[PDB]
């Protein structure tokens, strides 16, 4: 209809992500008559993308997803006006004024952090946002509109103890996580929460109830010698672990491995489980490669780097062996370590089609007829495979979209650094990208421009059970007041808590 | 009442509750009865519940 | 396993969903798709990406001036080319592992032996007479049969998989589902007390389909937005006659339905094509319960309903 067609040919829309949803959605928007589109994605094309990201062919592997998506679309519709950004939406160039360009934003993302950021940008710019997601056979779409609907963060959204990872693993995943931690300890950012050595202070170990109540350096000094690492990790450490007699009263003791001893012992290739010797060899081989790579370019673990992936596979399977668990195929370990979401073309195609139908109702001034739509695998009792639900109103208590939002955080102000506040709390937990924290007292604490570096316990700034912080993200045009409670009874592994 | 919660993956549970709902649903799920969202303070009586509750998770892939 | 290393890398994210054995079943299967318009192009794209052994795209019509200016398998400026021929290069290029073929002869004229080479047949934009004919041929030769169509905001899919065995994870368990001929599915008797009770809870999209199939039979084409006033008038008359004929109130299909059932809307093609292609995949791979036997989509309401009609 005339009014709607004019809106669609007229205005400009933004698609955030050029993957499974994004490629389908780009196509549907162009064929529906959307004459001006911006598309952003930070990534390059991978061969695993090609079962469902249909604008990309094998010859395009390694090029920008966004740029190729545009080129492919122009081949069937040369008159399309598409701007492609090979970039992250989290870039501060994409500020409130950037978002204000658009009559409609559509998410095509694969993680919550970026979705949180986009939510804030769309609230700031007062532009409607269609949010969506998929995984396997399932998925959903919804509409977010400032002052009309819940925002993406109005509802709470859906973790291994250190001691189960370091001392008492009982599932393959514990071993997989251990190997990821080990990779970061050896080659990556050394994080204290990713310690791999046995834990000398574990409640289950302690004999009296009074105490129960209460790595890179070394590998550098060996030249990253595989055999020395193998012995320290698979022999020396396990024997040390076997020290902690309490642990092993109940459960099967681990059995230490010796390098020389081990050395003198269908579906897809990757679905085969190899023997101990082979994984020990893989471990050695992978280290020698990684050490070489760590000289050209700390490394970041990536499931798609063969060496990084082989390292994690072998390390986790040897640890599994040590604790008397069956070892797992590289294929299985790739799923678990990489958190791979199984994905196909049809689910993304359905979701993308719904996105545009929701978009049309918005731009048609018919938001009352917008819905949350769930895609089921099987019909509900009313025979519904796609299940529409009316939109809910903003949550008055939302920590994001409410008037002057405030939260409360319980931590130990004497043991928690100002870096843990910037990273574990304001950046990660509350999803700010460019944050600015300052104490509520007539005292700049964190700065957007990197200044500061503090990075000191909290109590050394005039911060105690009752202090209040004013966290800004000027990019997100978002302010959050954090009230501090103090406590020392948090837990061996709980370093802070958002009070509910 | 005996009620059935059914999740997307066809996971069928037989609950058993009294007609006077926060305890039934026991925060990564949303709960529906024949179209309508289930509040914490909803009761079976209030909703005309004899039946089946459907549960939906938000997916985060794309 | 029974697939190459290149295929394993390409199909990785779906092997992680449905398993290598299912992927190997797809890899062995050849599909006929009739009609390369909006919905057919989506189905082609999904099946080719999924990695079937072969897809034959059959359409006897030319690209026309009235066809959309943008079609994702067809280069702009192809007015007058055969539609399947015009679709072949882009479709093949989605997945070189698939044997994508074109057939330019009218489906009606095809001998019964033409169908036997295929594991599943999917009809789009065909007449009721043609749907019944080919479903009968498919039942003879135990070939999985599907049809679907989009009209404005609405769309539908239908399957006849005969007696259909599959596995489903509870460990896998083997199950059986039985489907009926499309003739029965399209000619339900609404007389009995049973039927009269069923009717209460039947989507009106099923009568919409009866109206639109009869328009296609009467006119040789679907409603078009260029002839909206002319086509709207006839659709209203057909509503009256079709519903009166089945002993149902004509007012079950609201009077303004004509506003919402014209043309091919691309997002509706994507939804309906996604659902239909995935039923084909399930049927070919014998994994997961197939929808028995109609899926109806209303893109104004965001409803997608599965009805079992015919028995
Ligand atoms: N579902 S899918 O995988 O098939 O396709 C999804 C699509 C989403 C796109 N991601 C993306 N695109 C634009 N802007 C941002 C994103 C991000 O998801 C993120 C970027 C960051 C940060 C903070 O920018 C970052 C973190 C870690 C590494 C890097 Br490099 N940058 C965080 S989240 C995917 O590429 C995919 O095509
Ligand atoms: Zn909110």
């Amino acid at each position: 209809p005339r009014e709607l067609a004019e809106a669609v040919a007229g205005g400009r829309v933004l698609v955030v992500g050029a993957g499974g949803i994004g490629c389908e959605l780009l196509k549907n928007l162009v064929l529906t008559g959307f004459s001006h589109i911006d598309l952003i994605d930070l990534d390059t094309i991978d061969v695993s993308n090609l079962n469902r990201q249909f604008l990309f062919q094998k010859k395009h592997v390694g090029r920008s997803k966004a740029q190729v998506a545009k080129e492919s679309v122009l081949q069937f519709y040369p008159k399309a006006n598409i701007v492609a950004y090979h970039d992250s939406i989290m870039n501060p160039d994409y500020n409130v004024e950037f978002f204000r360009q658009f009559i409609l934003v559509m998410n095509a993302l694969d993680n919550r952090a970026a979705r949180n950021h986009v939510n804030r940008m769309c609230l700031a710019a007062d532009v409607p946002l269609i949010e969506s997601g998929t995984a396997g056979y399932l998925g959903q779409v919804t509409t977010i509109k400032k002052g009309v609907t819940e925002c993406y963060e109005c509802h709470p959204k859906p973790t291994f103890p250190g001691c189960t990872i370091r001392n008492t693993p009982s599932e393959p995943i514990h071993c997989i996580v251990w190997a990821k931690y080990l990779f970061n300890q050896l080659f990556g950012e050394e994080d204290a929460d990713q310690e791999v050595s046995p834990d000398r202070a574990d409640p289950e170990a302690a004999w009296e109830p009074t105490e129960a109540e209460a790595t890179k350096e070394w590998a550098k000094s060996t030249g990253y010698d595989p055999v020395k690492l193998f012995t320290k990790l698979f022999k020396d450490d396990i024997r040390y672990l076997l020290t902690m007699d309490k642990l092993w009263r109940k459960r099967k003791p681990p059995v230490p491995l010796d390098w020389a001893e081990v050395q003198s012992q269908l579906g897809l290739k990757d679905q085969q489980v190899l023997d101990v010797k082979s994984y020990a060899r893989l471990f050695s081989k992978s280290i020698e490669t990684l050490r070489v790579h760590l000289a050209e370019k700390e490394l970041i673990w990536d499931k798609d780097d063969p060496s990084a992936m082989d390292f994690v596979t072998s390390a986790a399977n040897l640890r599994m062996h040590i604790f008397s668990m069956n070892m797992k195929s590289r294929f299985d370990i790739k799923s678990m370590a990489g958190n791979i979401i199984p994905a196909i073309a049809t689910t993304n195609a359905v979701i993308a089609g719904l996105i545009v139908l929701e978009g049309l109702k918005i731009l048609s001034g018919k938001i009352d007829q917008c819905r949350t739509i769930f895609l089921n695998k099987q019909p509900n009792p009313r025979k519904k495979l796609l299940v529409p639900c009316a939109l809910d109103p903003p949550n008055p208590n939302c920590y994001v979209c409410a008037s002057k939002p405030e939260v409360t955080v319980r931590l130990n102000v004497h043991k928690v650094t100002v870096l843990t506040l910037q990273d574990k709390i304001v950046k990660e937990k509350f999803a700010m990208v460019a944050p600015d924290v300052q104490i509520e007292d007539g005292t700049i604490l964190i700065s957007s421009e990197e200044e500061t570096e503090n990075n000191k316990k909290l109590s050394e700034f005039g911060i105690r059970n009752g202090s209040r912080l004013q966290a800004d993200d000027f990019l997100q045009d978002y302010t959050l007041l954090i009230n501090i409670l103090h406590s020392e009874d948090l837990g061996k592994d709980v370093e802070f808590e958002v009070v509910g | 009442i005996k009620l059935k919660v059914i999740g997307q993956d066809s996971s069928e549970i037989h609950f058993k509750v009294k007609m006077t709902l926060k305890k039934l649903k026991e925060n990564s799920l949303r709960f529906l009865f024949e179209g309508q969202r289930i509040a914490d303070n909803h009761t079976p009586k209030e909703l005309g519940m004899e039946d089946v509750i459907e549960v939906y998770q938000e997916q985060t892939g794309g | 396993g029974g697939i190459s290393e290149e295929e394993a890398a390409q199909y990785d994210r779906q092997i992680r969903l449905w398993g290598l054995e299912a992927q190997k079943r797809l890899r062995a299967s050849r599909v006929l798709l009739v009609g390369l318009k909006g919905l057919g192009a989506e189905i082609a794209k999904n099946l080719i990406l999924a990695g079937v052994k072969g897809l034959t795209m059959l359409d006897h019509e030319q690209v026309t001036p009235e066809d959309p200016g943008a079609q994702f398998l067809i280069r702009t400026g192809s007015v007058g080319r055969n539609r399947a021929e015009a679709s072949l290069e882009r479709a093949q290029n989605l997945n070189p592992m698939v044997d994508v073929k074109v057939d330019t002869e009218d489906i009606e004229k095809k001998p019964e032996s033409f169908f036997t080479q295929f594991d599943a047949v999917c009809l789009t934009c065909c007449s009721r007479d043609v749907i019944v004919k080919v479903d009968q041929i498919c039942h003879k030769n135990s070939i999985k049969f599907f049809t679907g169509d989009v009209f404005g905001y609405h769309g539908y899919t239908f399957a006849n998989l005969g007696e259909h065995e599959f596995v489903e994870e509870k460990t896998m368990v083997k199950k059986k589902v039985v489907f009926c001929p499309v003739k029965e599915a399209l000619e339900v008797d609404w007389s009995s007390e049973k039927a009269k009770a069923a009717l209460k809870r039947t989507t009106s999209d099923y009568f919409l389909l009866q109206v639109l199939l009869k328009f296609r039979t009467d006119k040789g084409r679907d409603p078009s937005s260029d002839t909206y006033e002319e086509d709207s008038e006839l659709l209203l008359q057909i509503r009256n006659d079709v519903l009166d004929s089945l002993g149902i109130s004509p007012d079950l299909l609201p009077e303004d339905f004509v506003r919402y059932c014209f043309s091919e809307m691309a997002p509706v093609c994507a939804v309906v094509g996604g659902i239909l292609a995935q039923e084909i995949v399930k049927a070919l791979s014998q994994r997961d319960p197939p929808h028995n036997n109609f899926f109806f989509f209303d893109g104004m309401k965001g409803n997608g309903i599965v009805e079992c009609l015919g028995p």
